[PDB]
DNA sequence: ATCAATATCCACCTGCAGATACTACCAAAAGTGTATTTGGAAACTGCTCCATCAAAAGGCATGTTCAGCTGGATTCCAGCTGAACATGCCTTTTGATGGAGCAGTTTCCAAATACACTTTTGGTAGTATCTGCAGGTGGATATTGAT
DNA sequence: ATCAATATCCACCTGCAGATACTACCAAAAGTGTATTTGGAAACTGCTCCATCAAAAGGCATGTTCAGCTGGAATCCAGCTGAACATGCCTTTTGATGGAGCAGTTTCCAAATACACTTTTGGTAGTATCTGCAGGTGGATATTGAT
């Protein structure tokens, strides 16, 4: 019976798709078989660890259910995520809230 | 029938509008010419973007601007925004 | 005898309020309408996706945003609180946006 | 006539989001975030492959070319564990079939 | 040994139509080759996520003036689509 | 025989341009307009700048343009510094330009 | 001597920088912060350069290696290739 | 007396100077040196091209001297006709290049 | 105003590095011609969703008054930073000299593409029922500002 | 400090939009197997150019002195801009409807690719002559700064 390229490769998301949309992609003449494996991988890796970064957001909210709120403090919490995707809109994500030291009272 | 002339609509961005922006941009005081800079500002950024959309739109030899029109236009100048069919 | 907050009070208590939400501070027609006569000015009978209007509308609070940001550091530079028409320019100029 | 279908990541996101937070769900605004992220990602990875590639005069992307584009667009941290979440799956597949 | 292709030639020859009596210099020529394989790259690159955001598979004069629209400022653009389109109507002409 | 090239009336290689696109994976096909259009818009876009590069040559009293020419005629050009305003062009050095306020007296 | 090669970047050699720059007066400070800032600049850019000479297999730095490290930052550089 | 110009002048005949010519500013064999220096913490026993270490030259120098540029009108913006660390933070900042 | 110390400019000259013009050689590239194939324009049209209308109402914009405190102007002076100059350190030069390793060639096989066939699945559609939280209320706690 | 006016908090609630659940259905996706092709690794080698070395030479960095003038601190005050209020407009909300035009399906040929074959060309390597301009000169005069 057929086992998929994902479950052989232990991943979530989905390998075959990957390489589908490598190949339409115009990227280049030939694909390898271990691209899309790898790609996937890492796809699935970093989705991963802005879910678990916006699920806790999510928490210190008193929320059960992820908005985009929630994403874009994930994301601008941390460091290299915000590096990442520094030039990145999140629509409904509003700002941190941060307010300049000179511009509080004394 | 055809609808009423469109003219003057930068000014739909009122003042109050405008602080509010200011304000979540952590702005704690502001310049009564202040007001009119920012719809100056405001007016280049869409009429650039928009350029880029319809230009997008007219390729297609459609009539109908899309979202997509939209959020090809904003990755192209380096405004790449999340959550509307990226 | 009737109440009054000091001057600067109520503006850092609005802007705990919109840093806090993410609701668009813009009124949603008359963008709609500004969206409508720009476009036409390039190109007439075209007609709108209200998710690209949206869109539009998204991308231009989060740029205005992020200026006024970079404007606010600009006036603190100077040691002012008052942001000015200057400030903008300044800012606008190195981010290359108009170099 | 029937409306053609519209591909996502959407119940793939939402595999990986039962696995590190079982009892939080996600709303469709934000899933579409998500799906705008992780499209940009591929094209941002799949593109810095194909130039590498062309740089190179290979015609193949191979999983090293993905390997070294990933290297090149992630920061510090992410970029490792990425790579090793990368390469453990890459030799987890050939050790099959 | 090998063979490395640039535009020096080509370059050099519209240098000649502009200012006949005007050289450059190698290291000119060098940044002048630089500038069009930019160019080349940009345009190429914007024809490309046109047609594949329309869903085609063929890049065509009307793919690469539409992006040069989107990349080259105003009067740049003007000027640009119109020797595009002389030397397509040229071309189909012979 | 005759080239693409002199059947469109351009000095850009016609034909070299077109297996550029062929090669750099930016579509499965290519028209055949597709070459001979970019191939005249390189060109034009490279005869604006060796007119401007040239010119500013000939206000320096030179008759080979160096790269400081190049700079010149691109950072002196409104459109032309737009197009390329993220490129540094080598041994180009800046525009003579002093801020007023640091002017004496 | 003994001293840090970044060091080797001399104070008259930021002056010259600065007037090219057009800066007619300049802080003591400013030539560490100079130093700091090139550092991170020539840190970021030859990382990249040397990713892709790895990836060629190579022991050599080309100027093409860093052409396309300069491009990728956004520093495009023209005059040395590509 | 000896003769001497006020200070200022001779700043601003160099600043004519330098902007008149196209040369690199820094010292090559120190460039050199610290270009090796730094690529040996990513791989070591690495070579260079000639023309690999002057591409570096080149970037660099008009990334600084573009950078003193905005650092320049940062100082002007508070006032003062001196640059300081401060000026160099805040056109980094704006350029997003940091924080 | 004068007057002296330098900087800066112009005209001219000459050595040479780099530009040129020449012949010749050749692989790769470009053209030409024929056979085959297929992307996508045209036609037709289903059906989503865009423009537009109405109508009620209250959230929010507008315009005003008032004065707190900010920005801009002035003054002042401590000291930092520019200018000048004396040393001498080390970058620069250049010219030869191994040899690292880039790069070209040949070999050949794991891994790619191509294809036919079969199975699986994610997307949509149609309804039908949970459910997280927005938003409203009330009342206790906290913050601000006058005194 | 006290106390009062007002914002802020949080607990509690309920309506419902939107998340969830399930069955049906199916075209496209994905996998399996077989045949055929080939990209590029591997080993070897030639020759480019990179590292290093010596060896002056002087250009340029560095340390020091002195004071001009800049940055910043302090003081004052006119009037900008924030806070609060009254008023009522126009945005928002809800819902309906025609039909523009986006998008699905099928047809069909102008233009694409794919080879084979022939011709042209750009890159090249020596080989030799040529020349634009850097760099040095003298001397005129412009600039700067002290009187
Ligand atoms: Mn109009
Ligand atoms: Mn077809
Ligand atoms: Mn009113
Ligand atoms: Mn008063
Ligand atoms: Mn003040
Ligand atoms: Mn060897
Ligand atoms: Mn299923
Ligand atoms: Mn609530
Ligand atoms: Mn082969
Ligand atoms: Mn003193
Ligand atoms: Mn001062
Ligand atoms: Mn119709
Ligand atoms: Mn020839
Ligand atoms: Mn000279």
């Amino acid at each position: 019976k057929a086992k998929t390229r994902s479950s052989r490769a232990g991943l979530q998301f989905p390998v075959g798709r990957v390489h589908r949309l490598l190949r339409k992609g115009n990227y280049s003449e030939r694909v390898g078989a271990g691209a899309p494996v790898y790609l996937a991988a890492v796809l699935e890796y970093l989705t991963a660890e802005i879910l678990e970064l916006a699920g806790n957001a999510a928490r210190d909210n008193k929320k059960t259910r992820i908005i985009p709120r929630h994403l874009q403090l994930a994301i601008r919490n941390d460091e290299e995520l915000n590096k990442l995707l520094g030039r990145v809109t999140i629509a409904q994500g509003g700002v941190l809230p941060n307010i300049q030291a000179v511009l509080l009272p004394k | 029938r055809h609808r009423k002339v469109l003219r003057d609509n930068i000014q739909g961005i009122t003042k109050p509008a405008i602080r509010r922006l200011a304000r979540r941009g952590g702005v704690k005081r502001i310049s009564g010419l202040i007001y009119e800079e920012t719809r100056g500002v405001l007016k280049v950024f869409l009429e650039n973007v928009i350029r880029d959309a319809v230009t997008y739109t007219e390729h297609a030899k459609r009539k109908t601007v899309t979202a997509m029109d939209v959020v090809y236009a904003l990755k192209r100048q380096g405004r790449t925004l999340y959550g509307f069919g990226g | 005898k009737p109440h009054r907050y000091r001057p600067g009070t109520v503006a850092l208590r609005e802007i705990r309020r919109y840093q806090k939400s993410t609701e668009l501070l813009i009124r949603k027609l008359p963008f709609q309408r500004l969206v409508r006569e720009i476009a036409q000015d390039f190109k007439t009978d075209l007609r709108f996706q209200s998710s690209a209007v949206m869109a539009l509308q998204e991308a231009c609070e989060a740029y205005l945003v992020g200026l006024f940001e970079d404007t606010n550091l600009c006036a603190i530079h100077a040691k002012r609180v008052t942001i000015m028409p200057k400030d903008i320019q300044l800012a606008r100029r190195i981010r290359g946006e108009r170099a | 006539r029937k409306r053609s279908r519209k591909e996502s990541y959407s119940i793939y996101v939402y595999k990986v989001l039962k696995q590190v937070h079982p009892d939080t769900g996600i709303s469709s605004k934000a899933m579409g975030i998500m799906n705008s992220f992780v499209n940009d990602i591929f094209e941002r990875i799949a593109g810095e492959a194909s130039r590498l590639a062309h740089y190179n005069k290979r015609s193949t992307i191979t999983s090293r070319e993905i390997q070294t584009a990933v290297r090149l667009l992630l920061p510090g941290e992410l970029a490792k564990h990425a790579v090793s979440e990368g390469t453990k799956a890459v030799t987890k597949y050939t050790s099959a079939k």
